[PDB]
């Protein structure tokens, strides 16, 4: 056949053309001469004619897609619940596809689809004349021959796809930017891109110009923003390109761009491949290639020395990590003369910081033997997408005979037999890949044979370069080097390495990004862009050989790696441009300098790719530690971003320039000349990862990635479905890394409509509700993939795609005028005759259909037949023909036998099995490049056919009626069960592990503006600080945001002995994985919604039903966040402001299942036998849940302390503590806990420092710290509970729950009165229990038992008839009195009811809580903060007990008798007494009158109730009995004793607090309240002194004011009681007490 | 009997063998060192000298145990 | 009487000085090994003379 | 007794350890002849330059 | 027993693998003088080019 594609990518190339045009003697190119007309465009000036293509207006009848587009997302809107979105998309799909110039693109871009499917693939030579409008397009094989009027464009096949792809790209952006002018702040900047295409196109330069102009475009628009922008270093990167003087219309529109918004500005610039492809100049680019490959910066004496540099900092950043990971130097040698400073660190063991500064003392420092060599590469890498060739008997089949003839006049001799196995996967089938060692022994004694010594150059498609961008294509051997040494550089020393590691770690690399994100805004910690544009044209043998040399000695591969660095001097290389062939002598080729290079400095692109990455971070660490500048640096290998801190000596500008200067330098002595054109400094703008950070935000790339048309249809024959799946993939991956859900989804819609458009016929097309339906039946319960059924869009986890796809078809049905019939008849069910269970163990959340749609690959029909032919068999190639889907499909059927069938663990077994293994080595076999290209190229009839076989049974398929399984029972009622019945039904077995629903039909959003009592019985409530806005969406808030096998299946079984289970088979099954392993022994959202959630509050109150229970429901909290989340975005970006705090309630009811803990018994006995073949190489959970649980909190509290005010932002605890639910912990008893937590800090015994940050920040609260304490420490039953606290209670006074457990928590280092009495209890065995199976013991620990209650303690009641016993609740607090009235005045009322406001002081309403028989009702209006700080501050259940939630979020005002208004009906009113004129019996002063809707409420007659065990708000520990005022008092004393030796430590808080006991004693005693005392704090001869007369020079004066007396004193002052506090006290505390 | 003993006894004698081994092993890493310079600095010069010529690849290590 | 003998006897220390003289030889190997290839790469130095 | 006074037995060491000597010093003597040959080479190439 | 400890007895050829050593070091040394004056003598042809 000819014409074997449907996308571009291949370079264009003009040399075919001019070959033709010089009177070649190829028949087709004879034929093709024929016809250009006149004047005949050179190739090169191919877009200046496809920019004058014009169809007629509305060729197309596109009426119906637009429709359809809006009926689609309407449903889509509508089951999602966010209905009032609808119009704002159902409105902006519509102008996007009515706009004249939008609609012409596209109609445009279906015309060249149309044209492109029916001439690719085609057996046809050359087709006749198409029309495009004003074309005449006529093919001639792999020539084009385009006309417009008079003038012909004769140009390659490549050519016209390039053409097509501009106008396929063109489309894809107006669509995506008008949809993203809809759901905007700043809408419709669709003109502004009209007028930029419009420009752009208006170019008339030649074609170099105008590349360079396209080129330039975008750095162009980073120059124009940074240059706007940058506040403290200056700029002038705008300065070096030439825009402004060659397209000025351009550089004023790109300047109004930047003048309206710069993230605009560098959103719509970014389109680069958007713009018709450039012809790459072979004649004058591979010979600028070639010479720049071979050229010297530096003499090689210079660059050798450097290199030894290079190698002595390489050496010292590698014994820093080794220690810093190992603790211990590695096995080094120390040559003579070596500094007595490294001896002893190597002694000792350790890292001296004076090292990093000193590298050069490292030079007589070499690394012995670290590690070995793997010389056996697994098959997932070394066959993965990189062309290769057989060997050097390759060549000559790549170019043409004919032009090789015509060129000198002799043939090419190309032998007629394949002279080698196509590509790698055909190599590795022939048997050579048996025995690696063996081949890479050649490599290892240093001389690679003459067949592995050539290397091909081939152009890079898609780039704007108009010299080009060689790639290498090498022989199989060299590939099979460079993969070892790769795999070996990434596993064995970059992890050593300081610099990669973090960017080699997902976690801290995402941590400097945050901190970068959060200080570049604030002016300092600039970034310095590198640009290294002849990075792999760059680096010669001298400056490898010495850090190559250290490799080779460390793996003991003698000139493993150094024969890298002088491989290129030997090797030949060609460059792939047919119809331009090398001269050839005796079959090899010769040296031309244009086509043909013997022997290079450099291996070429890519080669090497990681030692190259470790050299320049050497030298970029050398230029910048040598100017003493803080730094860090992230390396895309070209390019590099280095982020210098800033520093107070020098401003930034100094820096930057000194930093600059420096990198110029030392990258210059390296042999890369750093031209200044292309690194720049900046502030607040920055690149990494292909994202463009402007000001700490990532820029949309919404224009960029969903005008990125991929290579569609990979890997297989030309089809609609491989079509829709590219379409969804990219959608999808749009959606994931950074866009808006909407923009993504809409756009996608559009986009599949569109497809579905070019290929089917008028009679489907032209079906309104048959296009809909089609669109929305998903790829789930068997159809054509979509964008529109992708729960994974919005959601970032895992997602169950059924409930969804059902949900979608019943709004569907229930509101367009779609029936059942309908959905039927192209859903077209069928169930499966028999279960296929090797599907559900690839994909558990399938079905059992027949996806009728899904294209049959034959890959594995043309390899088993290669490897049936010429009987080669010594691999993968012979012992892996086996039956191995047959032996997959016995162990599939054989997990199927689970009794409560788990679809999730037998996918989870079927895993861990040599025969996974082995599926998936086939798998990436086929779906892979270099595969497929060889093997559609060797046998390509096949698919030529196979391509029009599919489409006509396709449409075959979709046109007929014949309904299918009538699905009409699972489209109503809930999706849930729906789904499960389905599963059932096509499975027959009941599946149980993966249904969880549909989140919308879940829960439906709601407004606090009239919810009712009922829809906060179960609901998540979410608070907004303020009025939201579109402002908000941008900027942030304050609130918070192999060998594996067999460890796997180690880790399956300590899991599944963990889960209480006795299954003799099981056992049996995983003795027979591990037999063949040879071990026969033994919140967090989504990108798109965090910066609005930061302005939201989430919550959990729905606990009255889904919540107060241990047993886990169905519900997913990610992604029920993310959909409230994504309901506020939506309320916002529809032009709505989100003021009241709004919920989530519970709508359906079926939906929440509680999740079944069973376990699997798995019945029939195993018959897996085994697959020897693969695999050549071989007490009770609550104690130590608990020990584990002290321990990692110590740890976590230790490396808190140590983190500084910038590093506690992050909320990562030590290891992940945060992942818990708060049932789990409460099952563990809490005692334990402590007692191991104080075993822990005692054993630890820090010494000052750590233990003053410990008290200073634990007294106050951050980060994963008595934060997460307090969250887990709400429920008053532990604290009660808790034997250590209940002790303690006597003994401590507090004020409020965040400091009765901070000093429950530091009692270690305060009172070891009791600390070491707890401290007797420990175990051994226990300190073993390690953490890395920490979740082990908490899942053993999940169905423990049921945790402790709430009880309510009273407090001071009061009746009409009752005995004075005094005691008042709130006896510290200046409320008191107030407190006490209002409990008279309701009991006096006798009130059932009663409303309190949110501005009653919040301890009165906690004493009003405390009553018995009484309901409150607060006023929250839908903001749970009041009652959160009620239940905060209380200590007994009974707020918990008499708040009614329901009620209280659903009330905005009160009904009946209340408490904070000033006036109003039933309003209960204290009036301040002027002076006091009644002593109540039970108050000695009535401060306040009591009145009710302007009533005087008499409370005179009002008596003392009698008392009981009172809550925690009484403040017992300081009781009636002064003996226990007296414990108090001397434990704080000895507690500051002990502080006061404390250097560095502010003493002052605690001293307040001491001198309020102090104040009450004194009461006590009858001494006066002076209102300031001042006190001396110091150490005086290694003692603590607190005395209030300065007798030592040293002592720090303090003062404390304020001081009051407690009126809680006043009831233990007792005149008997005064002797008896003062007898045994500490004299200086008695000095104290006593004033003179 | 008991005088027999530590005169069978070469505990010193052993442990001054082992320090010159020690010794031996010291300098002949040294020399690998030395040897690895004089072989980076002729296969960089043969090298260099080959680039445009048809000059074999002569191995530089023997060959692996 | 016995540890005496214990004294009397060294083949820990005989062991690693018998691998240490081993891995000598296995380095002289090498040594002359890597020197033998540098006479190919100067004899044709001397003929280019 | 026996058992353990045969463990004694370190002949057959000693005559590898013998032996192992020998062929160093022999490897040694074939590098000073070695060495020999280039030192002249090296040596008269002052006149060389 | 006598004849047992007399057969152990070796330190006679201890004594002559002892004085080799200094056989071994004082050869060992000589290397460095034929091969630092190499080492420097291509040094400074490597520079000389
Ligand atoms: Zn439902
Ligand atoms: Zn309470």
């Amino acid at each position: 056949i000819n014409r074997t594609d449907q996308s571009l990518k291949n370079p264009l190339l003009g040399t075919e053309v001019s070959f033709c045009l010089k009177s070649s003697s190829l028949p087709h190119h004879v034929r093709a001469l024929g016809q250009i007309k006149a004047r005949n465009l050179a190739s090169c000036d191919y877009y200046l004619l496809f920019r004058q293509v014009v169809l007629p207006p509305e060729v197309y009848p596109i009426g119906v897609l637009i429709r359809a587009a809006e009926a689609i997302l309407t449903v889509i809107v509508s089951a999602w619940k966010l209905d009032h979105m609808t119009k704002t998309l159902y409105s902006s799909v519509r102008y996007a596809l009515t706009n004249p110039r939008v609609r012409a693109q596209l109609e445009l871009h279906i015309a060249y689809q149309r044209i492109v499917g029916q001439v690719s693939y085609s057996r046809e030579a050359d087709i006749g004349p198409k029309r495009l409008g004003n074309m005449s397009l006529q093919f001639i094989q792999s020539l084009v021959i385009a006309t417009i009027d008079t003038t012909s464009c004769l140009m390659t096949y490549n050519h016209f796809l390039a053409a097509a792809d501009t106008a396929k790209s063109r489309c894809h952006l107006l669509i995506a930017s008008v949809v993203q002018g809809a759901l905007w702040e700043q809408g419709s900047f669709l003109d502004h891109i009209i007028n930029m295409i419009d420009i752009i196109d208006s170019i008339n330069l030649p074609h170099d110009d105008y590349f360079t102009i396209i080129k330039s475009i975008f750095p162009y628009s980073q120059g124009l923003v940074m240059g706007r922008h940058n506040v403290s270093v200056s700029s002038d990167f705008a300065s070096v390109f030439a825009i402004p003087e060659l397209c000025p219309q351009l550089d004023s529109l790109l300047k109004k761009l930047l003048q309206l918004d710069p993230v605009l500005l560098l959103m719509v610039s970014s389109v680069q491949k958007s713009w018709y492809f450039p012809e790459i100049r072979m004649v004058d680019g591979s010979r600028e290639q070639l010479h720049k490959m071979r050229v010297e910066l530096e003499t090689p004496q210079a660059l050798l020395s450097y290199g030894h540099t290079l190698l002595s900092i390489f050496r010292a950043e590698f014994i820093k990590g080794y220690v810093s990971k190992n603790a211990k130097w590695p096995p080094v040698h120390l040559l003579p003369g070596c500094d007595k400073s490294i001896k002893n660190a190597r002694e000792l063991g350790r890292w001296s910081p004076a090292f990093d500064r000193r590298w050069q003392l490292f030079e007589k420092v070499v690394i012995l033997r670290i590690a070995d060599l793997d010389m056996d590469p697994d098959f997932n890498d070394i066959v993965s997408d990189k062309a290769i060739i057989s060997s050097r008997r390759d060549w000559v089949f790549e170019y043409n005979a004919a032009a090789f003839w015509k060129k000198y006049g002799e043939r090419l001799e190309r032998p007629p037999a394949r002279s080698g196995p196509s590509r790698l996967v055909n190599a590795l089938i022939d048997g050579r890949l048996d025995n690696i060692p063996a081949l890479l022994e050649p490599f290892y004694r240093g001389a690679v044979e003459f067949e592995d010594r050539l290397t091909v150059l081939v152009p890079k498609e898609k780039e704007l370069k108009v010299k080009g961008r060689f790639f290498s294509k090498q022989t199989l051997a060299i590939r099979i080097y460079q993969v070892v040494a790769e795999a070996a550089l990434k596993n064995e020393v970059m992890p050593y390495l300081k610099t990669h590691s973090m960017t080699m770690s997902s976690t801290a690399l995402t941590h400097l990004l945050n901190r970068l994100s959060h200080t570049i805004t604030k002016g300092d910690s600039f970034v310095i862009n590198l640009d290294y544009s002849s990075w792999c044209n760059g680096f010669r043998p001298e400056l490898q050989a010495p850090i190559c040399r250290q490799l080779d000695q460390m793996f003991n591969c003698g000139y493993f790696f150094r024969t890298g660095c002088t491989l290129p001097c030997f090797t030949t290389f060609i460059i792939q441009d047919r119809f331009n062939p090398p001269y050839s002598l005796s079959g090899e080729p010769v040296e031309d300098g244009v086509t043909c290079a013997v022997g290079t400095k450099t291996m070429g692109e890519g080669m090497r790719q990681k030692l190259w990455t470790i050299l320049t971070s050497c030298w970029e660490i050398i230029a910048l530690r040598e100017i003493n500048v803080t730094f860090n640096i992230l390396g895309q290998g070209d390019n590099q971003t280095i982020i210098i801190h800033k520093s107070a000596s020098q401003n930034n500008q100094l820096l930057a320039e000194r930093a600059l200067g420096a990198l110029y330098k030392h990258a210059r002595l390296a042999g890369h000349n750093l031209k200044v054109e292309e690194c720049w400094v900046s502030d607040c703008l920055y690149e990494y990862g292909k994202k463009l950070f402007f000001r700490g935000v990532p820029v949309p790339g919404c224009l960029k990635q969903l005008s990125r048309v991929t290579d569609s249809t990979g890997e297989l024959f030309p089809n609609l479905y491989s079509k829709l799946a590219c379409l969804t993939s990219s959608c999808l991956s749009a959606a994931m890394a950074d866009t808006s859900p909407w923009v993504a989804l809409a756009t996608g819609v559009c986009l599949y409509l569109i497809e579905l458009y070019v290929e089917l016929p008028p009679a489907i097309i032209q079906d309104e509700s048959l296009l809909t339906t089609l669109c929305l039946v998903g790829p789930s319960i068997g159809g054509l993939p979509t964008p529109a059924t992708l729960p994974s869009v919005f959601f970032r986890g895992m997602s169950d795609p059924l409930p969804f796809q059902l949900a979608l078809l019943q709004t569907l049905i229930k509101t367009t005028g779609v029936t059942c019939s309908l959905v039927n008849r192209v859903v077209k069910l069928r169930i499966a005759p028999y279960p296929d269970w090797l599907s559900l163990v690839t994909d558990p959340t399938s079905l059992n259909i027949a996806q009728v749609y899904r294209p049959e690959r034959q890959i594995r029909r043309w390899i088993e037949e290669a490897i049936a032919t010429s009987s080669h068999s010594s691999r993968i190639a012979t012992f892996f023909q086996q039956p191995l889907t047959e032996m997959a499909q016995l162990l599939a059927r054989d997990l199927s036998t689970m009794m409560p069938l788990r679809p999730r663990d037998m996918s989870a077994l079927f895993a861990l099995s040599n025969v996974a293994y082995g599926l998936s080595i086939i798998d990436l076999f086929q779906k892979s490049s270099t595969v497929v290209s060889a093997s559609q190229a060797v046998h390509i009839e096949d698919v030529a056919l196979e391509s029009v076989r599919y489409k006509e049974s396709i449409i075959q398929g979709l046109l007929d009626t014949t309904e299918g399984y009538n699905m009409q029972p699972y489209l109503e009622g809930c999706t849930y069960l729906a789904a499960k019945q389905l599963r059932r039904l096509t499975w027959g077995r009941d599946l149980v592990g993966v249904t969880m629903p549909f989140v919308a039909e879940q829960f439906h959003p709601h407004s606090s503006v009239g919810a009712k009592a009922e829809l906060y019985l179960d609901a998540i409530i979410y608070c907004p600080q303020e009025t939201l806005r579109s402002h908000h969406l941008t900027t942030r808030g304050d609130q918070p945001l192999a060998a594996n096998l067999v460890k796997d299946t180690l880790v399956l079984h300590q899991w599944y002995k963990v889960r209480k289970v006795t299954d003799p088979h099981l056992n049996t099954l995983m003795a027979r994985f591990l037999l063949e392993k040879g071990y026969t022994s033994d919140q967090g959202l989504t990108g798109y919604v965090n910066i609005l959630s930061t302005w939201l509050r989430f919550s959990s109150d729905y606990l009255h039903s889904f919540s107060k229970s241990s047993d886990d429901y169905t519900i997913h909290f990610q992604h029920v966040f993310t959909y409230g989340c994504l309901y506020a975005d939506s309320v916002i970006r529809s032009g709505g402001v989100i003021s009241t705090p709004y919920l989530l309630s519970a709508s359906c009811k079926t939906c929440f299942e509680k999740i079944d803990s069973e376990e699997f018994v798995l019945a029939c006995e195993p018959q897996y036998r085994g697959a020897e073949w693969l695999i050549s190489k071989p007490f009770d959970p609550c104690v130590s849940a608990s020990y584990c649980l002290g321990i990692l909190i110590g740890k976590s509290f230790l490396v808190d302390i140590r983190a500084s005010g910038h590093d506690i932002m992050e909320q990562r605890t030590w290891a992940n503590l945060e992942r818990f639910s708060v049932s789990d912990m409460q099952k563990l008893p809490w005692s334990i806990v402590i007692r191991s937590l104080w075993r822990f800090l005692i054993g630890a015994r820090l010494l000052q420092f750590e233990k003053a940050g410990l008290i200073r920040m634990l007294y106050a609260a951050t980060g994963p710290t008595f934060s997460f304490l307090m969250k887990v420490f709400q429920d008053s039953a532990l604290l009660m509970d808790c034997a250590p606290l209940d002790r303690l209670s006597p003994r401590i006074n507090f004020h409020s729950r965040g400091d009765l457990v901070a000093k429950l928590v530091l009692l270690p280092f305060i009172n070891p009165g009791i600390v070491e009495i707890e401290v007797s209890g420990i175990n051994s065995k226990y300190h073993a229990v390690s953490e890395a199976n920490m979740d082990l013991y908490i899942a053993a620990a999940k169905s423990v038992g049921v945790k402790p209650t709430q009880f309510v303690e009273e407090t001071n009641d009061f009746t009409a008839r009752g005995h004075h016993h005094g005691c008042y609740s709130l006896s510290w607090s200046k409320s008191r009195n107030q407190s006490q009235v209002l409990k008279m005045v309701v009991r006096k009322l006798k009130l059932c009811v009663l409303y309190i406001y949110p501005t009653v002081d919040p301890a009165v309403a906690l004493d009003l809580c405390h009553l018995p028989a009484l309901t409150i009702i607060l006023v929250l209006g839908g903001d749970p903060a009041y009652y959160e700080r009620l239940l905060e501050m209380d200590l007994c259940g009974a707020v918990s007990s008499r708040v009614d939630i329901p009620h209280s979020l659903a009330a905005r005002t009160h009904r009946g008798f209340a408490v904070g208004p000033d006036a109003g009906p039933g309003v209960i009113r204290l009036d301040r007494l002027e002076s006091v004129c009644y002593a109540h019996p039970c108050l000695e002063e009535l401060e306040f009158n009591a009145y009710l809707d302007s009533e005087l409420v008499d409370i005179s007659d009002m008596c003392c109730l009698p008392l009981a065990t009172p809550c925690k708000a009484l403040f017992r520990p300081i009781y009636r009995s002064l003996q226990s005022f007296r414990l108090a008092l001397m434990d704080n004393y000895s507690f500051v004793m002990d502080l006061i030796m404390i250097r560095g430590l502010d003493i002052r808080p605690h001293l307040e607090e001491f001198d309020e006991l102090l104040v009450v004693g004194q009461h006590i005693l009858g001494q006066p309240v002076l209102v300031e005392v001042v006190y001396y704090v110091g150490v005086v001869r290694k003692r603590p002194v607190l005395a209030r007369h300065p007798w030592s020079a040293d002592l720090k004066r303090i003062t404390v004011g304020g001081r009051a007396p407690c009126p809680s004193a006043a009831r233990l002052r007792d005149e008997d009681c005064q002797g008896s506090l003062l007898v045994g006290l500490p004299a200086g505390l008695t000095q104290l007490l006593i004033i003179d | 009997t008991i005088q027999t003993a530590q005169r069978c006894d070469h505990s010193d004698s052993i442990r001054i063998l082992g320090e010159n081994i020690k010794i031996l092993d010291r300098s002949m890493k040294t020399m690998m060192e030395t040897m690895k310079l004089m072989m980076e600095k002729v296969d960089l010069l043969y090298a260099s000298t080959a680039v445009g010529t048809s000059a074999p690849m002569l191995p530089s290590h023997p060959a692996p145990p």
